[PDB]
């Protein structure tokens, strides 16, 4: 897609006004690059909140997953983008989505010590006992990393 | 001194001969080259870390080297890039004038001490230090036309049978192989490895063990048992030499006694060191040699010698192998030289004709015909003394000089002839008297013109290197011309010129000459009448002078200023950039389309396309390439539509239709050695450990702000690569330890298979070459393949990568840049139409001041030069003006009269600007040096008018107007003579088309326009100047 | 004597000795300088708000100032009056013995787990026909 | 502590050192200040 | 160390010699490679 | 040896020419210098 590509580039770049015009012209919100990232993936990774919102209004798949099973929520949680985490969840993001390694948004937020994001994930039903492929929980991560504050949150 | 030599013609001849011998010898020994060295010295450190990403390269190599680059003299700046092909280049640039050999050795010696701090794999590949020079003399292409040889095959053949002999050819300074010699390629199969419970680690160990050179000792070595009869070296294991031997390397013997050989787990072949470049010449596999010219060498002779050596090689070539020559700079050198010699000869012919037309005797025509070559030969000797070469710039210097050499010869001869006609003196007495009238002025002039041309030599940086070529050539020529005019030409005048009876101005001759003489005597009367009328009404001419000065100023500021003109160099480039993550295969598709366009749509103009997949200048990688396009000879490309400008425009237009790729054509810069000289070259700098992402955001902030000022800034863009998706794989340490799998085995297995590993060397038909192990392609393409690789645990079990790893996509940089030791991003751009580079720079600085805390900036390359080099021009012009004034004051014994000469400057400049503007040329170096020549010549005419007028006033007691009128009458003829000779002499330059005509036109146009107005205006205005100035004081 | 030549000659002889020196000496970096023995100047750096300790200041200077001064022409040598930061592992022999470990185990672990691995590429050259994807493989990076 | 390279001009080197330090100052953390406790060059300049 | 003359020529001497071109004022270059593993390459330059 | 012998003709030639030219300059003559330079073989024979 000509306009799908342009949209991928614009979502990544955070070019807000360019995303708008592209939405007006029917640029494919479910365009995917070679690694399976949608515009929503891109905007989530790079922390572009307004663009996330616009894409969701225009019927972006909130639980699109990449070629390794990661979702926009995974990326927003991992890279500390609280508002985007909230927006995604409000729009039905699977709070317990596992990637191909059995890693969840909670695992990722925990690993980077993003306290507020962990609480939001928990508030929306994040499974605190979910294990990755190595049998590890967000709690295990917090302990290994020596994050006392995050350990206390995860009882 | 004239009087000395008038009585000593033989001594004069002796001096002339010595000069000619010196010059002749200098012509024989002088180096020939297109351009002198202009770029400041640069040394580049290059390293390769097989399989490494950019960050790995930076953080284990680049930073380590950079931190050890201290205590090196005359360093201006240091820049580097580290990229995802595993490459680092660090470039150190030194102050102009630095001895490059010392710079190189200092850099190398600091690198040598940093080597122990680098990764083993980098120490094993080694690190290179070279002088940096995109000044190739030529590129020799080598292709196979019968489909029997791959590019790797060709490159090996060239390395083994051609390169070394080219390297030893006379005048060859350096030779780059565009490719690699063969490497022993072990292509591993993970299925087979797992079947026998083996890993790449076992493969590498086996190769190191079984492909080695082992020391032993001697039989009967010292100290011996006395009585020993024999001493002999003991030879033990030596390197393998063939794929067959590598194939039989023994990996393992199974319990049942069967043998596992290397060929049972891998494919074995002679292949390339590297597979990132695919090079094609008109669609066929290609390699080649980039050849640089040795210091001091003759370019033309070297090119000829290179050809002769290749001819000797052709009879031994394998089938289908063919030499091509896709780039050669020596045609320009050849043509440039031929054109200057032709010009010089034409000048002599034209002077002869003009002399004969006016003076109407052959004896007089011979005097300049001797003197000009004497001065020129002398000038060559002076060039040789000061270490200059015969090159484009020095040769144009000599073309520009012609009009001054010619003038000095005309002035002397003409003036004697006039004295003989007016006073009836015999030749020798006339010469003595005549020389009396001019000798002081000739000396004054030498000072004036030294003041005009010398200051230019004292510019700095690259611009100074260019200017200095013109300045030394012209000043030398001019000084020799005055010496010859004080020594040789008076002697020749006194001994060669026939007497003329008092009053005989040839009016009583018959036929054409009779008519001409009567016409010219009458035209002088009309001229002098006119001046008389002008001098009764000097007020309105001072108004016209002001209009000229204002008009000059107007035209000057609006004339675009490039430093050298663009040439059709017979070659240009097309850039190919594909989206992030695009493959070699896709880029090749595009390059094929590009090559197709040129071979079909431009069949009359394009000789060849050399397409290089995997290479660009702003970064390498699978998604980039270049096509070098080499054109048919200028002769077979008549008309503007078949020149590089039109061709690149059509090409670029066409290639905009290409989808999912950025493709466009662009000409080379005039001097390829200093790269693009239009624009600014800005560096954005992380001054506070901000990091890559924060620096990119700040870059975007500045680029976005730059785009809001299109009235000041154009094409403001990064000279780098954008972040791309990358595959992050995390080894789980706990699981590895639990399974008994060592981290070193994991990392070797991953890196050897997916990245390749340089194991050791072997000997292929007597040449040492490398051994690489790597996965066969089909097992290292996709994420799922990771799990097909097994590692052996301590307990002998084979564990798949999937069991102890996890992976995710992320973004990272494929090319990280650094400037003076700090993270950086290079930003290119230019001043908008009608703005100076200065104002653009100023604005860039203001914008940059508003960026986030910790983000600095700096100017590099041509921007750096400009900022240092550009604040000196005013001082130099000021000094020049002052020295001119002072010399004239000495000459005329007056503080006021020098003003009457100096006011002439605008009269030539206006004409040059008119001609340049109308022909749409630039204020370039050639135009500037031509202006200086025009100014000099017009100043010379004015000086002699004023000297004669002042002399008539002081010596003969004549009134102001009477003397001015007699002065201009006497000086009309020599001025029309020199002007007509010179204007015609430069005509060929003006109308020139084809090779080097950019330069020829720039030189010739400004001078022709300048000389018209300098001549036409000065003969009316200089009398005004003298009379006004004298009246005022 | 031309000091540049003196330096080169000294360094050429030194490079024959380099391989014979202990690894630990080679790894600290051996320097060859041509300079006065005494100080042209001392450039001091303080914090006037008392918000940086001596150690902090010294690190700032080592990491953000020293190298550029060192490369400035006419600067023969630069002594830091203080030290750059390093990652300090301060070992406890009681704890080491409790787990049957030694400094040797510590060093091995650090070399293994504070590592910067060249891992190659997906779809790297030479590729299979049809390959759509090319991307760097990122494995272990230096700890921070 | 800065030592002068063999044969180099003390005043020019000091000047170059100052120019380079000037480029660093704008990016200093709060409170960081350059002081000049010991310099042999001012005497040369001033004595001349 | 331990290499025969041919080995040292093919892995050292030839490698060095192939880089020894386009050096100023070089008259001639000679070399030997011997069974003790030693290489000596001598480059002689124009007087002056 | 091969260089020394191959340059001797040039050296004798230029030396003879310079002597002639200096004499010409000195005595303001082409004929007096020719009269003098004819002597050269009378000395050269003795040397040989
Ligand atoms: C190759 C070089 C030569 C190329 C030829 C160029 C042609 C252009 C020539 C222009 C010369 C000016 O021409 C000259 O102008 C002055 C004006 O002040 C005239 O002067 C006349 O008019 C003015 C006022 O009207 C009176 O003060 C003056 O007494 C009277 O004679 C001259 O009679 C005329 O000959
Ligand atoms: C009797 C006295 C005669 C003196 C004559 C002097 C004036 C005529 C000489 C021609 C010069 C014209 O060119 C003038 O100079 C410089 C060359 O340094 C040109 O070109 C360059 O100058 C400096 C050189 O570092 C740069 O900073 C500048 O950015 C660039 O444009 C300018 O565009 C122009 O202003
Ligand atoms: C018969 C001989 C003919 C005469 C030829 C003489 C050539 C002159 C040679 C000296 C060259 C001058 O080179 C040098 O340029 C720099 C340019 O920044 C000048 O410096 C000038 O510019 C700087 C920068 O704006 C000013 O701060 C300074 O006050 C000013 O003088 C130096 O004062 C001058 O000495
Ligand atoms: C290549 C050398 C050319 C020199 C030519 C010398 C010409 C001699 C003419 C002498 C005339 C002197 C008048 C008395
Ligand atoms: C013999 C006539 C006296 C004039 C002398 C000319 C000198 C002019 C140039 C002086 C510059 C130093
Ligand atoms: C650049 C210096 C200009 C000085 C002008 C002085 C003019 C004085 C003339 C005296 C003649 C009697
Ligand atoms: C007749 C007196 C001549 C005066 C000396 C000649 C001046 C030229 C010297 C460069
Ligand atoms: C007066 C001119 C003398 C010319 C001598 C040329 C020197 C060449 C050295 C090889
Ligand atoms: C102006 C002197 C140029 C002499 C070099 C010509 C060489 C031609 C060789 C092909
Ligand atoms: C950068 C200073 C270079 C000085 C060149 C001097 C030229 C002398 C002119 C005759
Ligand atoms: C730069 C030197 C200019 C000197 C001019 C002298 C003027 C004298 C007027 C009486
Ligand atoms: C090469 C020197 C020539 C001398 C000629 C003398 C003419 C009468
Ligand atoms: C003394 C006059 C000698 C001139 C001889 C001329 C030969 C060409
Ligand atoms: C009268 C002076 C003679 C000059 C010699 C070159």
């Amino acid at each position: 897609s000509d306009l799908g590509k342009k949209l991928l580039e614009a979502a990544r770049a955070g070019r807000d006004d360019e995303v708008r015009i592209l939405m007006a012209n029917g640029a494919d919100v479910n365009a995917a690059d070679v690694v399976g990232w949608t515009p929503l993936h891109l905007a989530a990774y790079w922390g572009h909140l307004e663009i996330v919102e616009v894409l969701l209004k225009n019927g972006a798949d909130v639980n699109a997953y990449d070629t390794l099973g990661s979702t926009p929520l995974h990326l927003a949680a991992h890279f500390g983008h609280l508002e985007i985490v909230e927006v995604l969840l409000k729009n039905g993001a699977d709070v317990n989505a596992k990637d191909d390694n059995g890693i969840t948004p909670l695992h990722l937020a925990a690993n980077r010590g993003h306290l507020e994001i962990v609480e939001v994930l928990l508030k929306y039903g994040a499974d605190v006992n979910a294990q990755d492929k190595f049998g590890k929980t967000a709690f295990d991560i917090s302990i290994n990393n020596g994050n006392e504050d995050l350990a206390e949150i995860l009882q | 001194m004239p009087n000395f030599f008038i009585d000593r013609p033989i001594f004069a001849w002796v001096i002339a001969i010595i000069i000619m011998l010196a010059g002749g010898l200098a012509i024989l020994k002088l180096p020939v080259a297109q351009y002198p060295t202009i770029a400041p010295p640069a040394v580049t450190i290059s390293a390769s870390y097989p399989g490494a990403d950019a960050k790995t390269v930076q953080d284990t190599v680049t930073q380590v080297i950079e931190q050890n680059m201290n205590g090196i003299d005359n360093l201006m700046y240091m820049s580097s890039n580290s990229d995802s092909t595993g490459t680092v280049q660090i470039t150190l640039t030194f102050e102009s004038g630095t001895d490059a050999d010392i710079a190189q050795v200092q850099v190398q010696n600091k690198l040598q001490l940093a080597m122990p701090l680098l990764p083993q794999e980098v120490q094993q590949q080694g690190v290179s230090v070279e002088k940096s020079s995109s000044s190739f003399l030529m590129v020799v292409g080598v292709i196979n036309t019968d489909g029997t040889m791959t590019q790797e095959d060709i490159s090996d053949y060239v390395a083994a049978n051609m390169k070394d002999a080219i390297s030893r050819t006379s005048g060859v300074g350096d030779v780059q192989l565009f490719g690699s010699q063969y490497a022993m390629r072990i292509w591993m199969n993970p299925n087979e490895l797992n079947k026998f419970q083996l890993t790449p680690v076992d493969v590498i160990t086996a190769i190191k063990a079984q492909n080695a050179q082992v020391a032993a000792g001697q039989l009967g070595g010292t100290p011996p048992v006395k009585g020993q009869q024999l001493n002999a070296s003991i030879i033990a294991q030596t390197r393998l030499t063939s794929t067959e031997e590598f194939g039989k390397i023994l990996l393992k013997v199974n319990q049942d006694g069967s043998r596992v050989l290397l060929r049972d787990v891998a494919k074995i072949e002679l292949g390339g060191e590297n597979y990132d470049i695919i090079a094609e010449f008109n669609g066929q596999p290609a390699s080649g040699l980039g050849i640089k010219l040795a210091t001091g060498a003759n370019a033309l002779d070297t090119a000829a010698a290179i050809r002769a050596e290749l001819a000797k090689m052709e009879p031994f070539f394998p089938s289908g192998l063919k030499i091509v020559y896709p780039y050669d700079t020596t045609p320009f050198v050849k043509i440039s030289i031929h054109e200057v010699v032709k010009t010089l000869v034409e000048a002599i012919i034209l002077v002869f004709l003009v002399m004969y037309l006016f003076l109407q005797n052959f004896r007089a025509t011979l005097i300049p015909t001797i003197a000009v070559p004497v001065v020129l030969l002398g000038t060559f000797a002076v060039l040789a003394a000061f270490g200059f070469s015969i090159n484009t710039l020095t040769m144009f210097g000599m073309v520009l000089a012609i009009g001054l050499l010619v003038d000095d010869a005309i002035v002397v001869v003409e003036n004697v002839e006039r004295v003989m006609a007016e006073e009836g003196l015999p030749p020798k007495e006339a010469t003595r008297k005549s020389m009396g009238q001019i000798q002081g002025a000739l000396v004054g002039i030498a000072m004036v013109l030294s003041a005009v041309f010398v200051p230019m030599a004292f510019f700095g940086g690259s611009t100074g290197a260019i200017y200095r070529q013109f300045s030394i050539t012209i000043v030398s020529a001019m000084a020799l011309s005055v010496l010859v005019a004080l020594i040789l030409t008076p002697a020749l005048c006194a001994t060669m010129l026939k007497p003329i009876a008092k009053g005989d101005h040839g009016e009583g001759k018959k036929g054409f000459f009779g008519w001409f003489n009567r016409m010219f005597e009458k035209s002088t009367h009309h001229y002098t009448d006119s001046v008389g009328g002008i001098l009764r009404s000097t007020g309105r001419y001072l108004v016209l002078y002001l209009i000229i000065v204002v008009g000059m100023a107007y035209l000057f500021v609006r004339l675009p200023s490039c430093f050298l003109p663009d040439e059709d160099q017979g070659v240009f480039m097309t850039m190919v950039q594909l989206p992030a993550g695009a493959t070699q295969e896709r880029t090749q598709k595009v390059l094929n389309e590009v090559t197709h366009y040129y071979l079909t749509k431009e069949k009359n103009n394009v000789e060849s396309v050399f397409a290089v997949n995997g290479f660009g200048f702003a970064g390498r990688g699978q998604n980039t390439g270049i096509a070098f396009v080499s054109l048919k000879d200028w002769a077979d490309r008549p008309g503007e539509e078949n020149k590089v400008e039109a061709i690149t425009m059509r090409a670029t237009r066409a290639f905009s239709q290409i989808k999912d790729a950025m493709v466009f054509a662009f000409n080379l810069p005039a001097i390829v050695e200093l790269g693009t000289a239009t624009g600014f070259d800005f560096e954005l700098i992380d001054q506070a450990g901000l990091g890559h992402e924060k620096l990119t955001q700040a870059r975007n902030q500045l680029l976005a702000e730059a785009a809001k000022h299109p009235d000041m800034l154009t094409s403001v863009r990064p000279n780098g690569l954008e972040d791309t998706p990358q595959f992050k794989i995390d080894i789980d340490q706990e699981k590895a330890q639990a399974l008994g799998v060592s981290i070193n085995d994991i990392n070797t297995t991953l890196g050897a298979a997916w990245g390749g590993s340089y194991v050791n060397d072997f000997i292929d038909r007597g040449r040492v070459k490398k051994v690489y192990v790597m996965s066969e392609a089909k097992y290292r393409m996709l994420p799922d393949d990771i799990g097909d690789w097994y590692v052996r645990a301590a307990d002998g079990q084979m564990v798949p990568f999937s069991a102890f790893s996890s992976s995710r996509w992320e973004y990272g940089s494929p090319r990280l840049e650094r400037y003076n030791g700090l993270p950086s991003m290079e930003i290119l751009g230019q001043a908008a139409p009608g703005k100076s580079c200065g104002e653009a720079m100023e604005l860039m600085e203001q914008l940059a001041s508003k960026l986030p805390t910790g983000v600095g900036y700096d100017w590099t390359g041509m921007s750096y030069q400009e900022r240092l080099s550009g604040n000196q021009a005013p001082s130099l012009y000021a000094i020049s003006l002052i020295v001119v004034f002072l010399c004239l004051a000495a000459l005329y014994e007056s503080w006021s009269i020098p003003f009457s000469v100096m006011l002439v400057v605008p009269l030539g400049v206006i004409g040059a600007l008119l001609a340049a503007t109308f022909r749409g040329l630039t204020n370039d170096v050639y135009f500037q040096v031509g202006l200086l020549t025009t100014i000099g010549l017009s100043a010379k005419n004015a000086i002699l008018i004023v000297e004669f007028a002042k002399d008539l006033m002081d010596k003969e007691g004549k009134g102001l107007i009477e003397a001015t009128l007699d002065a201009v009458r006497m000086r009309l003829r020599p001025i029309l003579m020199t002007s007509l000779a010179f204007i015609l002499g430069v005509m060929p330059l003006v109308i020139s088309t084809g090779a080097g005509s950019g330069a020829q036109n720039a030189v010739g146009t400004g001078v022709m326009g300048g000389m018209v107005t300098a001549t036409v205006l000065a003969i009316f205005f200089v009398p005004v100047f003298f009379v006004v100035v004298r009246r005022r004081f």
